[PDB]
């Protein structure tokens, strides 16, 4: 049963990876589950998306400043 | 005191049989020494 | 918590999520632990048919490591547990039917018994190789002295070869590595007969004993002349060529 | 409760008619006809059938279901599979059993050739065919062993179509060489004496090399296997030629040669050129590949026998080098090229040296 | 599993395959995986098993011809040549046992396929040896069976007889050395 | 119910599908779980299935030299070329089988959408082969019927014809090279 859960999680992760690669989102595998599952606790999808966008902008700024 | 599988004397008295070489060298010298 | 992988076993009979579990595959294509249960069950069925007539032959649970250790024991010609020099053995006497890696004891201890014949011949032969030193008060002259001193030193060289290998060699491989050595021992011990606890053969044929005095030299010289170029025949030929030096001193 | 056991496999899988094909078909039967008493075909796992098929490809004597009957591959029609229908299963069984029966007869022939003089010799054509069959069946069993390794993975499987594709050159050469062996063997009748049998087999082998010449231009696998078998078969004849050209004779007198070895002619006899160096029937069992060469062949054989009497890379090796150089088209290319250069040089040089 | 099989190959009769060469490698019908594949594999292995049991018995008898049989010391040399041929066979058995130890999922069928070369060559060499010995051709008369058997098409049997003939050539050289 | 329908189209008729020799790839219509028009699409595929069965029969009959039918390297080459074209079809079938086995819910409609390409290239080749068999052409006659059809319009069919004609003109080139 738990092996079934693991297999289903892997399958969902692969489906999500394909969806992300098709969307060309640029989101990393680190947001494999942590990104989606944390919002799965009932986070405001608009607020979470805005927070992700702010994190992306800050990360881009940090990369540019490091460069 | 005999050695390990040292093929030298083994073949000396085996390919040419033991008494063969023994009579060729020793027993022939033995007969010569007895006659002398 | 997503690092899991899955089974590639995909079945057209399992129309859903197939794990892939086999069906207790063929013990021929996999054993050494389950073939143990199967062969032990076959031996037990044979025993139940015959009235549990194994007692000792009931598997002496022998780790392949333990078997290799006992082989290293008999590698010195010693009397291991399955090579004990029992009262009616004088030499290798088997343990309680050692089983094999994934087998019952019948064939396992049968190959072990072949190796035990080899190691029993080794124990008796080492005792026979001590015949010159052992027969210090010998009324047979330098014949037994030189011959069995040669036997002792040749057994020392043979022991160097035996101990030169690790004690964890395959039983069949070791037996093959001593098959020529086994033939040499059998031919020599058939002329020796060095059973001690249970007297008689020390290897080879039912060797009651060895010929006496320099009459043992006479019989040995005739034999070495005829039986030449073999495991013991070449070994005995070299020993006779060496004892020719004892013959030189006798001259 | 398997074919290993004495019972049908009675186990479940993922439910519904997707995996219930026999169960689905049986439902169609029983429901459409309530009296459709399903023939209690012993349910068998498809993968278990695959393992048994791998054993049969390796050369298993039979299977509980796939029991080779009448020499040919046969199946106990009292078996079923929930993942398939009887007819489809039967079609798959027959597709396997075509090569199964062919290879049953072929393995019987190879084993019979294996069986598992002094101035004469044995029918070395039979032994050469046995060795060539050894190599070919070795390739087949190696393919079966690869399939068995795939099975032993137990986590990956292949459609029997996949196995057949792996056996593509295998099965093609199987059919082609089945016809070729039919030609060589049956044409060399049991009545065909060692000479007759070898001559008929050699003629059929040359004809089959010319026949599989155009059975497909990509048959170079099957064609090369036939070429290797023909080289092996020649190796009897090539060795005979080498012996009769080096020593003029040898401890080999097989009487498998289609040449009339009228050996009653003594070495110190003029007639030894004709009687011993004559053409044997079952003007004889002659093939133009060697019959056109037969005049110079008789001359060279008589010359070698006479050179041995006067004294009183072999032909096979050079032929092997030429065959490696050579190996759609037929055996004519390589055979003619070797016979002209190699055979012409051998004949002329042997005649000159003996003279 | 393959433990008892290799034991019978080493001279230790498997409980199922009782390797008493008189009764052959008599396979008891207690077959695990008791399909004709398993039984056929048992029989195929038992072929070479009984062949090797008889071969070992013969080598023990050749541990030898100078007696009332076909007189000649060459029988012990023939035993030596056969054992030299089996040395490749013994090495094959050792390598197979090592592979079986390595393979948890034992490749029993592949092992049989791999050893089939020696198993097939065994019948031909056995037939040649039976021609030499059962005919009781004393001296090199038994040698003639293989020496004029040079028209032997079986390359495996050809190589085994080639080893035996190397032994025979050496023995003949030694005999000629004595007679000279 | 997918795997056996594929097996039946694989050149091995099933049970709900009956490969009538003259009735083509007919289908015993007594099973549940689909619409008859779904069975009608399956019958459109069965057209190709029966075509494959007949093509296999012809290829085996034209892959056997003394018969009065068309012979020569041309017939064997035509059979070989048709088989090599079916290799893309066989590979596609195997890929589709793997995909359907991999998906818990892989609709047969999806199977149809995958097999549409092969069904698109199939019928033109079937018509050409039937015409070639009716013509009973031999020698370079079929080689010119081919050259007539080698101006084809079906892109997959046109390319397959180009490949087969390349193989054929290669054979003609080999014949002329021998003549040169």
């Amino acid at each position: 049963a738990a092996a079934a859960n693991l297999n289903a999680v892997r399958e969902t992760m692969d489906v999500l990876l394909e969806i992300s690669r098709i969307l060309n989102t640029g989101l990393d595998m680190e947001t494999l589950s942590i990104c989606v599952r944390l919002c799965e606790q009932g986070i405001n999808p608009e607020a979470l998306s805005s927070v992700i966008k702010e994190l992306r902008k800050a990360t881009e700024a940090l990369k540019a400043a490091e460069n | 005191v005999q050695p390990d599988t040292d093929e030298t004397a083994v073949q000396l008295s085996e390919l040419l049989p033991l008494p063969v070489l023994m009579k060729h060298s020793v027993t022939a010298p033995l007969a010569a020494h007895v006659s002398l | 918590v997503l690092t899991y992988e899955a089974s590639r076993r995909r079945c057209w009979e399992q129309i859903g999520c197939p794990p892939g579990h086999r069906e207790e595959p063929y013990l021929t294509e996999a054993g050494r632990d389950a073939f143990d249960r199967f062969c032990r069950l076959r031996q037990g069925e044979l025993q139940v048919l015959g009235g549990a007539l194994l007692q000792a032959p009931q598997p002496v649970l022998v780790k392949e490591s333990e078997l290799v250790k006992d082989t290293l024991n008999v590698l010195l010609g010693v009397v291991s547990a399955t090579f004990s020099l029992c009262q009616p053995a004088q030499a290798f006497t088997v343990k309680r039917g050692v089983h094999v890696s994934g087998a019952s004891p019948e064939s396992v201890s049968s190959l072990l018994s072949e190796v035990a014949e080899c190691g029993t011949h080794y124990a008796r032969l080492s005792d026979f190789s001590l015949q010159p030193v052992l027969d210090s008060s010998c009324s047979k002259g330098l014949v037994f002295q030189a011959f069995t001193s040669g036997l002792r030193r040749y057994l020392q060289y043979y022991r160097a070869c035996v101990l030169s290998t690790p004690p964890t060699l395959s039983l069949l491989t070791i037996g093959f590595l001593f098959k020529k050595l086994g033939r040499q021992l059998r031919y020599l011990a058939e002329l020796c007969g060095v059973g001690t606890a249970l007297p008689g053969t020390g290897g080879g044929e039912p060797r009651a004993a060895f010929p006496t005095g320099v009459r043992l030299l006479s019989y040995l010289y005739q034999e070495a002349l005829d039986n030449c170029s073999n495991e013991h025949y070449p070994v005995l030929l070299s020993l006779l060529k060496t004892s020719c030096e004892p013959y030189t001193r006798f001259i | 409760r398997q074919y290993w056991t004495t019972r049908s496999s009675k186990f479940p899988h993922s439910l519904h008619l997707h995996s219930n094909l026999a169960a689905v078909w049986d439902q169609h039967l029983y429901s459409s006809d309530p009296l459709y008493v399903p023939d209690d075909r012993v349910s068998v796992t498809e993968t278990q059938v695959i393992r048994e098929t791998l054993w049969l490809l390796s050369g298993v004597k039979k299977l509980f279901i796939f029991q080779l009957i009448d020499g040919k591959v046969a199946v106990r029609n009292n078996i079923m599979v929930t993942h398939l229908t009887h007819s489809c299963l039967r079609s798959v069984l027959e597709q396997i059993a075509a090569y199964g029966q062919v290879v049953f007869r072929l393995q019987e022939f190879i084993d019979e050739v294996m069986g598992h003089k002094s101035t004469d010799a044995p029918f070395r054509t039979y032994q050469a065919f046995m060795w060539a069959l050894y190599k070919y069946f070795i390739s087949f069993k190696e393919e079966l062993s690869e399939i068995e390794k795939c099975i032993i993975n137990n986590d990956t499987t292949v459609t029997l179509a996949i196995v057949v594709d792996k056996l593509s050159p295998r099965l093609a050469q199987l059919k082609v060489l089945h016809k070729v062996f039919s030609t060589g063997v049956a044409e060399v009748p049991p009545d065909t004496r060692n000479v007759v049998r070898a001559s008929h087999l050699l003629n059929t082998l040359y004809k089959a090399i010319l026949e599989y010449d155009n059975v497909g231009e990509a048959s170079e696998q099957t064609v090369s296997l036939l070429f290797s078998l023909w080289v092996e078969t020649v190796r009897p004849y090539l060795q005979i030629v080498d012996e009769w050209i080096v020593h003029g004779h040898l401890c080999d007198g097989a009487r498998e040669f289609i040449i009339q070895r009228n050996k009653n002619v003594p070495v110190n006899h003029r007639d030894f050129w004709y009687a011993t160096y004559t053409l044997y029937s079952v003007q004889h069992t002659m093939v133009s590949f060697l019959k056109p060469v037969l005049k110079q062949i008789i001359m060279a054989g008589k010359s070698m026998q006479l050179l041995k009497n006067l004294q009183c890379k072999s032909l096979y090796t050079l032929f092997l080098e030429s065959v490696q150089s050579r190996l759609c088209q037929t055996f004519e290319l390589t055979l003619r090229s070797c016979l002209y250069p190699h055979i012409d040089k051998q004949y002329l040089d042997c005649c000159g040296n003996l003279m | 599993m393959i433990h008892e099989l290799l034991l019978a190959l080493s001279g230790y009769p498997g409980s199922i395959f009782t390797w008493n060469k008189r009764g052959g490698l008599q396979v008891s019908q207690d077959f695990p995986f008791l399909h004709p594949s398993e039984t056929s594999v048992l029989n195929r292995l038992c072929r070479l098993g009984t062949d090797y049991i008889r071969f070992t018995e013969f080598i023990e008898q050749y541990t030898q011809q100078g007696q009332g049989g076909l007189h000649g010391i060459y029988l012990r040399a023939f035993c030596t040549g056969l054992d030299s041929v089996l040395q490749p066979y013994r090495q094959a058995l050792l390598d197979l046992e090592q592979e079986f130890l390595a393979d948890p999922h034992l490749s029993i069928s592949h092992i049989n396929y791999s050893l089939d070369q020696f198993q097939l060559l065994f019948p031909s060499v056995m037939v040649v040896v039976e021609q030499i010995k059962s005919q009781k051709i004393h001296g090199c008369q038994i040698l003639e069976t293989v020496y004029k058997h040079s028209c032997g098409g079986l390359p495996p049997v050809r190589s085994a007889l080639e080893k035996i003939l190397a032994v025979c050539h050496g023995v003949m050289y030694k005999q000629l050395s004595a007679w000279m």
